[PDB]
RNA sequence: CGGUACCUAAUCAGAAAGCCACGGCUAACUACGUGCCAGCAGCCGCGGUAAUACGUAGGUGGCAAGCGUUAUCCGGAAUUAUUGGGCGUAAAGCGCGCGUAGGCGGUUUUUUAAGUCUGAUGUGAAAGCCCACGGCUCAACCGUGGAGGGUCAUUGGAAACU
RNA sequence: UGCAUUAGCUAGUUGGUAAGGUAACGGCUUACCAAGGCAACGAUGCAUAGCCGACCUGAGAGGGUGAUCGGCCACACUGGA
């Protein structure tokens, strides 16, 4: 009764729902570890612009019934 | 014990112990290829690997089975300086055939693996297996008597510590596992596993 | 008190006119057996007479290792030039724990408790000196958490 | 796929069977019902029954099925005619 | 240089040690002064004396040693720089050397010390090999 | 070398060279192909024996071997044993081994296989081949 | 699969043992045809009218169903390095310097509990986490239960780093 | 997937809206979207791939281990409706 609710960053504009994810997180090693930054992404297209671009997001894009963002979304809330 | 039985060889066997010798009017040093010369049992290319034979067929097994025996020994993994030696030290070659158990120790193997033997239980016909309690190894009550079965109320009885034994087909009892009272202490604690370990 | 034992030899023959002698030149240790193992060397010429020749240079000096018996309680190591070994500390019930050239000097001080990382360099003079530099920069236990202002176990 | 398993085990001749039922479209090495104990059911001794007792409510009433034999030793164990008599309560 | 005072000051003072240096100064800290303030309590020094300035001051030094002429200073160290810390917590920590080490002292859940925490199962950090 | 900019690379150990090509090599004649498994069983072709006119002073009067298995692949090998048949045409097997005074030579034939002849001058060195194994 | 096992004991001192060499290191003895020839020949050899050694031998050596090898990994030798490599000569240190991201550059205070031997448990892959086992001519090799762990999940929030 | 003596990669493209369809859901095709998106995170491309245990084993660190042997994919004269 929950699903994928992470936190990103919008890069592209267009219309149809975005938010263009791009979430910072961490990855180690075996013998030393060295947990350092990497990211991952999800992208899409603009909102209505709503999604201001370059916007630091509790992110995802709606569940895909046509073909542009991928799923379950959460809700807008910071610019960057 | 050496692979020799002194009372024909007692002289490539550092003891064999079965009989009189061969120092009298033989010369006792050896037959052949187990007297103190340049065996590799040392300093790795040196001179006790002779007294190898010491280490090894003293327990009877052979090398290869003896190396089953000696990593039995690493098995008991307490103190490895003498959890590992009390039960590579622990069966009995002293049932067997020649000299008192009943008249069964020194000539050793020949008829006692009757294969027959049927011990207190269902049947045990190799004295390899360190005999249990309780389980007496007694030979075929059917065929029992013999010269190494019913003598040991004259020649010797009680093999060693915690193994006893009765007259009545000679029934052991192994109550408890052999310490080091009267088990051997020829193969060293320490040198003879050193030629293993360092 | 220092620890007997035979170390090495080696025949000296060195370019000269006649013929070259092979003095076995030799190192021994020598005592009876405390935990204190004192070697020494020695340049010492006849076959049967320079070991005692040489024990004779080598008992001129020879080192003390304060011993904490039974076992150092932490790893025991040194180290001088190219020359080292170590000693993990382990339980003293386990028989003989040691290496190549290191195992009858590890019975020279009682301990039997340790084993021997035998590291060090492939020096076979200087194989002496990784040897011993193991187990000659000690310094025992109580009389260090004296010196450090605590007791003997206020620092435990 | 579905009859009780009665399962090839061991080393030369130590058929050291196991209660199971295998799956309605599993072979008798892969994926099953469940399995519900380790014991040869033609041991020497006998059927020999130590299972999942407690078991017997859910795949009696989803899927399983005795044969023959079992169907017996389960319901003088309280099982499997027991389950009847769960089923009539 | 000095993450640890035993960092690039130990160049000074291994040598003012052998040369019975007992005084010295170092960078004014509230952490580095306690660790050395632990070690002063454990007998190593006589005491951690105090800061003269307010910002990366002098703090006195007052270097003790072994009444042989020994020194228990077995290496200490760290990598601290922005870009090499620890973003990461001693709510469980271990020992090392069987309690012989004493060292570096750095974390945030409640206070108890290196050595003072061997026993909490919150415990503490150790760096050196003390014995 | 240090650590944090060690991520881009490990520190660590180093790599093998080459190491007896015909030990381990294989052939796959479907489309020109050259296949490796690892098997002793690679063959060749009885060709050749001889040497050339000196430049280096090693000295030696023993058998060269240009001389190998079934199927032809050009190799430099060795025949032990005097009393051979390695003319040409033959088919062996080979393991490996250098008896001393032998310059180089690192290889071998071994004896019966398919088209040689046997060992003659040793009889004190008697019983081997310990698998069809009596006393 | 078994008129075989169990058994009478029928059976008798009966019906069941080879290696490199006899070479310093290979401990297997010195010898001869052996005169760096044959050729055994592993670190290295020997052999030239005094071969121990080529060839041979009665014993003969290290262990025995025993005898030596062949491809793989490692002992050997951490002679492969956080742990457990250095780089002048030796395994390796740059004509050079000048430079952005960076690695690391000095910090002095302070809040979170996210990680810095989870609390305790349901909790754990075989030839492989502790013991019990049974059979193993001992073995050859098989399996069994507990410990189910003391090993993940699940619950925690809080220093003197972040 | 690993790999530049493989680098600049890619073009309804970059996968929402409307029509269609998966028990589910989509550029899966279509009217619109930016040249964008992908980047030496060596994408592209080359090589390769059924996968794990498996064993042996370096002091511990822990690991290489598929033949078998077990588990988990794909194919059953090739291919195509």
């Amino acid at each position: 009764n929950d699903r994928k609710v992470y936190v990103g960053k919008v890069v592209s504009d267009k219309m149809d729902k975005t938010i263009t994810v791009l979430v910072e997180t961490y990855k180690t090693h075996k013998l030393y570890g060295k947990r350092v930054k990497y990211s991952k992404k999800y992208k899409t297209h603009d909102e209505n612009n709503s999604a201001k671009l370059g916007d630091i997001v509790k992110i995802q894009e709606t569940r895909p019934l046509s073909a542009t963002k991928r799923f379950r979304l959460v809700e807008i809330v910071e610019e960057s | 014990r050496f692979r020799g039985s002194n009372w024909k060889k007692s002289r490539r066997l550092g003891i064999s112990l079965s009989g009189t010798g061969k120092e009298l009017e033989k010369r006792p040093y050896a037959p052949g290829q187990h007297g103190p010369n340049q065996r590799k049992k040392l300093s790795e290319y040196g001179l006790q690997l002779r007294e190898k034979q010491k280490l090894r067929y003293l327990y009877g097994m052979t090398e290869r089975q003896f190396r089953n025996t000696f990593d039995i020994a690493g098995k008991k993994f307490g103190v490895h300086g003498e959890n590992f030696m009390i039960l590579l030290a622990s069966r009995l070659d002293a049932v067997v055939y020649s000299l008192g158990l009943a008249r069964t120790r020194r000539q050793a193997r020949q008829l006692v693996n009757h294969g027959h033997i049927l011990v207190d239980g269902k049947r045990v016909d190799i004295p390899s297996y360190s005999v249990k309690p309780g389980q007496t190894i007694s030979v075929r009550e059917k065929s029992q008597k013999l010269n190494i079965i019913v003598e040991s109320v004259e020649i010797n009885n009680f093999v060693p510590e915690y193994l006893n034994f009765d007259a009545d087909s000679l029934t052991g009892t192994f109550v408890r596992l052999p310490e080091r009272s009267e088990l051997p202490a020829e193969i060293n604690e320490q040198l003879i596993v050193e030629y293993y370990s360092r | 008190e220092f620890e007997e034992r035979v170390v090495t030899i080696n025949r000296v023959a060195k370019v000269v006119k006649g013929g070259r002698r092979f003095r076995f030149t030799a190192l021994v240790v020598v005592g009876d057996k405390n935990g204190r193992v004192g070697f020494g060397t020695g340049k010492a010429q006849e076959v049967p007479e320079a070991i005692k020749k040489a024990v004779e240079a080598a008992k001129k000096d020879l080192v003390v290792v304060p011993r904490v018996e039974g076992t150092t309680p932490h790893t025991i190591t040194g180290r001088y030039g190219s020359g080292s070994v170590f000693m993990k500390p382990a339980a003293p019930g386990t028989g003989v724990i040691a290496g190549g050239p290191v195992r009858a000097v590890l019975e020279l001080a009682g301990i039997t408790d340790i084993l021997s990382k035998s590291l060090g360099s492939n020096t076979p003079i200087n194989m002496v000196r990784a040897t011993i530099d193991g187990l000659q920069n000690l310094k025992n236990a109580e009389d260090v958490a004296k010196l450090r202002g605590k007791t003997v176990e206020e620092l435990y | 796929a579905v009859k009780i398993r009665l399962t090839r085990l061991g080393s030369k001749r130590n058929p050291f069977y196991r209660i199971v039922v295998a799956d309605a479209r599993s072979p008798r090495d892969g994926r099953i019902i469940e399995q519900i104990g380790t014991y040869n059911p033609t041991s020497a001794n006998a059927p020999e029954i130590k299972v999942d007792e407690a078991l017997a409510l859910k795949w009696l009433n989803d899927g399983a099925k005795p044969t023959d034999t079992v169907h017996n030793i389960l319901s003088k164990e309280g099982i499997m005619k027991k389950f009847d008599e769960q089923k009539k309560a | 240089t000095m993450t640890d005072p035993i960092a690039d000051m130990l160049t000074r003072v291994r040598n003012a040690n052998m040369v019975r240096h007992e005084k010295l100064e170092l960078p004014a800290s509230n952490i580095k002064k306690e660790i050395a303030e632990i070690l002063k309590s454990e007998g190593f020094i006589k005491n951690v004396e105090y800061v003269e300035d307010d910002k990366q001051g002098v703090l006195r030094l007052f270097l003790k040693y072994g009444q042989n002429d020994e020194r228990v200073i077995t290496g200490l160290k760290r990598i601290s720089k922005p870009g090499l810390r620890v973003y990461a917590k001693a709510s469980e920590m271990p020992k090392v050397l069987n309690g012989l080490g004493i060292a570096l002292v750095s974390t945030s859940e409640g206070v108890i010390t290196d050595k003072e925490a061997r026993k909490r199962n919150v415990g503490g950090e150790i760096i050196a090999y003390v014995w | 070398p240090t650590i944090n900019q060690l991520v881009r690379k490990p520190r660590q150990s180093k790599i093998k060279k080459s190491d007896s090509p015909a030990l381990n090599k294989g052939f796959n004649s479907k489309k020109k192909k050259f296949t490796d498994l690892n098997s002793p069983q690679k063959r060749g072709v009885c060709t050749r024996v001889g040497t050339m006119t000196p430049k280096k002073p090693n000295s030696a009067l023993r058998k060269y071997a240009r001389v190998r298995l079934s199927n032809n692949i050009e190799i430099n090998a060795y025949i032990p044993g005097i009393g051979h048949n390695l003319q040409e045409h033959s088919v062996v097997l080979v393991r490996g081994g250098r008896v001393k005074d032998l310059p180089g030579v690192r290889y071998h034939i071994v004896r019966g296989a398919l088209d040689t002849s046997g060992v003659d001058g040793r009889r004190q060195g008697r019983s081997l081949y310990g698998t069809k194994k009596p006393k």
